[PDB]
């Protein structure tokens, strides 16, 4: 959602754009294994001890 | 019980957090200049950064 | 001066930011492909076909 606000006025939009789902990115899936695929290689993420 | 056990779907929100970042610094960029009506959430969001 | 000194920046970064030196005409040429790979990727929701904006660009695409 994009708001636009009155010039020097108490927050008031002139205008709201509600830009229906802008894509960003695909995120990586998860196999029912535990596995990921990231380039027909499957793929484990290990946890980590900090 | 100082040493801590993260995984992908913890770091993986880091990554993607990180990802925001910089499309953060780019939506205020053109924010900065911006007309009314014309352009939407979408003319602003790189998706290949992210 | 405002006008000639960002003429010098900009007629500089066309000249020697490349390893291979490319001509004024290409670099408007590819801020187009980008400016609407960056439409068409969100616009799409997967992203263009090198034969996609080979329609949206006027070039022999």
């Amino acid at each position: 959602r994009l708001v636009i606000y009155e010039r020097e006025a108490p927050e008031g939009t002139v205008k709201d754009i509600k830009e229906q789902e802008v894509y960003m990115g695909e995120i990586p899936l998860m196999t029912d294994n535990g596995t990921f695929v990231i380039n027909g290689t499957e793929r484990v993420i290990v946890s980590q001890l900090h | 019980g100082n040493r801590r056990i993260r995984s992908v779907g913890e770091m993986a929100e880091n990554q993607f957090r990180v990802g925001l970042v910089r499309v953060e610094r780019a939506v205020k960029e053109r924010l900065s200049l911006g007309d009314l009506d014309t352009l939407m959430p979408q003319d602003m969001i790189n998706a290949k950064p992210i | 001066a405002t006008w000639w000194i960002r003429q010098a920046i900009t007629r500089s970064i066309a000249d020697q930011a490349r390893t291979i030196r490319i001509p004024v005409h290409m670099i408007e040429t590819i801020n187009k492909l980008n400016r609407i790979s960056r439409q068409m990727l969100q616009e799409m929701g997967r992203e263009p076909t090198p034969e996609e904006l080979a329609e949206r660009m006027l070039m022999p695409e």
